[PDB]
RNA sequence: GUAUGUAUUUAUUUUUAGAUACUAACAC
RNA sequence: ACGAAUCUCUUUGCCUUUUGGCUUAGAUCAAGUGUAGUAUCUG
């Protein structure tokens, strides 16, 4: 087996810039749960909050637009759609309401969750929804009629993250029950498992590209090829736990939030971890405050948009200098398994 | 015999049968979608963001006024 | 010496209102089905089953 | 108070001074909560 | 009418207090006649409760004490914190 | 390792557990002592 | 392990909650750190939405505009919480900090309140010797005024039913309730809650 | 010092049973295959009626020693510590769990 | 001026005074 | 002499019938009163 650690030292992956903080933004007045971006423009981002609202900022100067409210309880999360003008929010309050871009009201609501929502994707190509949460099963809701068209029985626990894809498994989901399903919807039926992590799966992200997902767990960040449903890539991992967010730019880096509040950077090709920061928790804020709840990049993705527990917004940004003088990371090192 | 210990797993629900109520909020609305394209002398004297609660300055206003 | 007798009652016993009531009822019922087997059993002695 | 002390001093004997001085540091309790009142005049005394 | 304390009823006040925790006093007068909660509640605060400290006086403890007392005017609670001790024993 | 909670507040089933299962440093500030000792000098200067 | 410590650690949880609305710190003799961490960051969180709560119900009903029959008691209980806090917040800083006014501007007050008492050449009040010409009169009219709370009562509690209780007696020994008293005034300087 | 983890503690417990398997071998000596029809897969596994009746006899006996030890720990954990007030059984046993916590 | 709960099988399946008491939609 | 097995006891490890929710601590707090049915304590 040693043949494989050879071939693990002939690569020399893939070198990259190191990242640093551009901005802060305060401004919820609880922790802030879930952050998209506008798709087409980049002119904006609509973050959750603990506080029920939204709040919709300016990606440029970073001022605060408008704000939505509209939900009793916390908003998990949200997701804006690229062909339509649409906004769908959903929150612990067992609600998956959608938002008219247009003129900022509730359009429609679709009911039917047991319990709360802790995610929504958008289809790209079908005009659906995908909503889960403690129901412990996804629900295809048909955007239109607001009938909740599939229902996908299968994990064994609450539901943390979801996403689509165009073809083949077009869900993509990961629970409490530590595995990741790769679901075929017509049929309505795993077509594959991933069971490979050892507690739960908390959270994923699709590349823009590769056809492949990033699933996350305590320590162990793997990777995932779509479609045959093979295990990829590993990411070298010493205990970073917990992982709360995975963002994939498209420059094949991909991004780890903890909950230890290090902000774990990666090559996606390699498992290479280029980067570790710490960020600073706040003025009056808790040591126990400091952590990573969600984060996403731009569509350039040379930018990067992290909630954190400190109720703030905070934006990182990619070095220009850097290059070889002295970016070098950790510098590849593969320790035995 | 108190508290949740689990959640109730939405993949009973799916193997009942409908019973065919016809709710008020599921009426047809919004049916269309949409696609993107001298005396002053005299005198004794006289000649910021902390995140938290209840330390903030809005709070001891706030609790400074309606309590009287 | 009244009042601490008392207070030593109280202090020992946790059972409830409720609970109290479904252990004084399950012996109650234990004790109807034991009612009814020595019946059978009675029945039984002169043949009828 | 450790003014209080001194000017009720100027106004009354400092046996009444005292008192007064004295009263108002008392252990203050809304159900769980209580706490000294190490500062403050409280409003309710009837000599308040 | 207002009664002092027998150990009866301090005893039974004491095993009381190891039940129902300090905070749930109305019903310590449940179990102990003749009696108050705020006196329950008073009494084990000021007297009953074994974390407080009924000891000797060293002679630092003296020599401190004087010192506040010349420094605080008359504040037996503020001073008894300053010394951890029960305050009608400090004066 | 995760202690066993006991509460102050609920006693549910009644378990009787040890007084000290149910059950400060700093020193005053050196601001005040400054502060008493002026009065106690101002009322001396305020007797002659 | 899960269920046992399941159980342990969110009870854990609700007595740290309870604990951060009686403002009592809320150490655990020994529990590993960074659950610590966790549980002091979502009772935080809590906290928050609590107190937000508290505010948006309050400056509602300022407003005066459909507040449920309770709404308004609970809303009290809960700025009652907070007002406590701030006070006790106070006091502590107070202790750390020490006195605001500082020696100087205490200097000059008492000189002002000096100049003055003597400018009026006023008396320090006496203390009450015994033989006070209006001792028992005065008397009267205090013990007047406590019973007057009671008189218009339709039923008594039993403090109140103390309260009136005591004055009544109070009636029938003037001279020995002013031994009594006077005697306090000497020698208790410590107080009830 | 220590605890043992779930593994180690495995092959420990296997190690034990092959020493008292290896004990039954000797002292019995002090004393004195594999058919998968065409049909169907189903695999046939000659066996000795000899030391099937030896292993349940076997599970059966050491499930009645440990029954029995727990419950010796049982009586004695009852009948040592009677310092404390206790209402009843089960707190006098939570009351014990609070010894095991110091 | 108690919800609520349990049971209601008839017609025949092959071989000497009273003290301490508990309680009471019964009398402010 | 040590290897091996059974029984008994002590120590360590494992925890065995070993506190299952939220709200304004969820709110409140006594001699309480007359008579009456029935239990039983003493000469």
């Amino acid at each position: 087996i040693v043949n494989r650690y050879e071939k693990l030292l002939s690569q020399r992956p893939e070198w990259h810039a190191p990242w640093k903080l551009s901005r802060v933004i305060n401004g919820h007045l609880g922790w802030v749960r879930c952050v998209a971006i506008d798709p087409v423009d980049n002119e904006w981002f609509i973050t959750g909050s603990n506080d029920t609202t939204m709040k919709v900022w300016d990606l440029a100067t970073g001022k605060l637009k408008t704000t939505l409210a509209g939900h009793v309880m916390t908003v998990r999360d949200v997701a804006v759609s690229d062909r339509h003008p649409y906004l769908f929010s959903v929150s612990e309050d067992k609600t998956v309401k959608c938002w008219d871009l247009e003129k900022n009201q509730i359009i429609r609501d679709y009911y039917g969750h047991l319990s709360g929502v802790r995610t929504v994707s958008i289809h790209p190509t079908l005009d659906l929804i995908a909503t889960a949460g403690r129901d412990s099963v996804i629900k295809l809701w048909d955007m239109r009629t607001r009938i909740p068209v599939i229902t996908l029985v299968g994990h064994k626990g609450p539901i943390n993250q979801v996403q689509c894809t165009p073809v083949d498994p077009q869900v993509v989901s990961s629970s409490t029950d530590a595995t990741v399903r790769l679901w075929d919807v017509v049929a309505g039926k795993t077509m594959k498992v991933l069971t490979h992590h050892k507690r739960s799966v908390r959270a994923t992200a699709l590349h823009p590209k590769e056809f492949s997902v990033a699933s996350a767990c305590t320590d162990d960040i793997r990777s995932w090829g779509l479609a045959e449903g093979s295990l990829l890539t590993n990411f070298e991992s010493e205990k970073t736990g917990i992982i709360n967010t995975l963002s994939i730019n498209q420059d094949d880096v991909l991004f780890a939030g903890g909950d230890n509040g290090v902000l774990s950077f990666y090559d996606y090709k390699s498992g290479h971890k280029y980067q570790s920061l710490a960020t600073r928790e706040m003025v009056g804020s808790l040591e126990g405050e400091r952590s990573v709840l969600c984060s996403t990049f731009d569509k350039t993705g040379l930018r990067l948009i992290t909630g954190e527990a400190d109720k703030s917004i905070k934006i990182w940004k990619q070095d220009e200098t850097a290059t070889k003088e002295s970016e070098p990371g950790l510098a590849w090192n593969p320790n035995l398994s | 015999h108190r508290p949740q210990l689990e959640a109730r797993s939405g993949a009973k629900a799916a193997a009942y049968t409908p019973t065919g109520i016809e709710h008020a909020r599921l009426l047809p609305g919004h049916t269309t979608l949409k696609y993107r394209k001298s005396w002053r002398k005299g005198t004794a004297f006289g000649r910021g963001y902390i995140n938290d609660m209840t330390k903030s300055e809005y709070h001891q206003e706030f609790l400074h006024k309606h309590v009287r | 010496k009244e009042m601490l007798a008392e207070a030593r009652a109280r202090l020992l016993n946790t059972q409830g209102k409720k609970a109290t009531r479904k252990i004084r009822e399950r012996m109650l019922e234990e004790s109807k089905r034991i009612a009814e087997l020595q019946k059978r059993r009675e029945l039984k002695q002169a043949g009828i089953n | 108070f450790t003014l209080l002390n001194r000017l009720l001093r100027l106004i009354v004997d400092p046996n009444i001074a005292d008192y007064i001085t004295a009263k108002n540091n008392v252990v203050i309790n809304f159900k769980d909560m209580s706490h000294v009142n190490k500062y403050g005049l409280i409003r309710g005394l009837k000599f308040a | 009418k207002g009664g002092v304390w027998t150990n009866v009823e301090d005893q039974i006040l004491k095993a009381a207090v190891q039940k129902y925790g300090t905070h749930q006093w109305s019903k310590v007068a449940s179990l102990l006649q003749k009696k108050t909660a705020r006196q329950s509640e008073l009494r084990w605060n000021e007297y009953l409760n074994p974390k407080l400290n009924f000891t000797e006086f060293s002679k630092e403890e003296d020599a401190q004490l004087l010192d506040l007392a010349r420094e605080l005017p008359n504040q037996w609670r503020t001073i008894a914190d300053m010394m951890a001790r029960p305050a009608q024993v400090c004066v | 390792k995760i202690p066993a909670a006991v509460s102050n507040w609920k006693n549910p089933n009644g378990y009787t557990v040890a007084l000290e299962r149910r059950v400060e440093n700093n020193t005053i500030n050196d601001g005040f002592m400054k502060l008493s000792e002026a009065l106690e000098n101002a009322d001396k200067k305020a007797r002659q | 392990i899960r269920q046992k410590k399941a159980r342990t650690i969110l009870q854990h949880l609700s007595e740290a909650w309870r604990c951060w609305k009686a403002n009592i710190p809320w150490d655990v003799p020994g529990m590993p750190a960074p659950i610590k961490k966790i549980i002091e960051r979502y009772i935080k969180s809590k906290a928050d939405a609590w107190v937000s709560a508290a505010h948006y119900n309050r400056e509602r009903i300022k407003r005066g505009a459909h507040v449920e029959k309770t709404m308004v008691k609970k809303n009290l209980g809960r700025l009652t919480r907070l007002w406590i806090k701030n006070e006790q917040e106070r006091q502590r800083q107070i202790q750390k900090n020490g006195p605001e006014i500082t020696p100087e501007e205490a200097t000059t007050i008492f000189s002002v309140m000096v100049e003055w008492l003597e400018s009026r050449s006023f008396s320090p009040i006496p203390f009450p010797p015994l033989t006070y010409k209006n001792d028992t009169k005065i008397l009267v009219l205090a013990l007047e005024d406590l019973k007057d709370v009671y008189a218009s009562k339709v039923r008594l509690n039993a403090s109140e039913r103390e309260e009136l209780a005591l004055i009544e007696e109070a009636y029938d020994n003037p001279h020995d309730t002013l031994n009594r008293i006077k005697k306090y005034l000497l020698t208790q300087r410590v107080f009830k809650p | 010092r220590g605890g043992i983890s779930y593994d180690q503690l495995a092959k420990l417990s296997y190690e034990k049973t092959l020493r008292n398997l290896a004990t039954q071998t000797q002292n019995s000596s002090k004393q004195d295959k594999v058919q998968k029809d065409t049909k169907t897969g189903k695999i046939t596994i000659a066996d000795d009626d000899k030391l099937v009746n030896k292993l349940a006899v076997s599970l059966q006996s050491e499930s009645k020693k440990r029954y029995e030890a727990r419950k010796r720990q049982m009586q004695n954990a009852k009948t040592l510590y009677g310092v404390e007030s206790f209402i009843n059984d089960k707190n006098k046993q939570f009351n014990e769990k609070l010894s095991r916590e110091s």
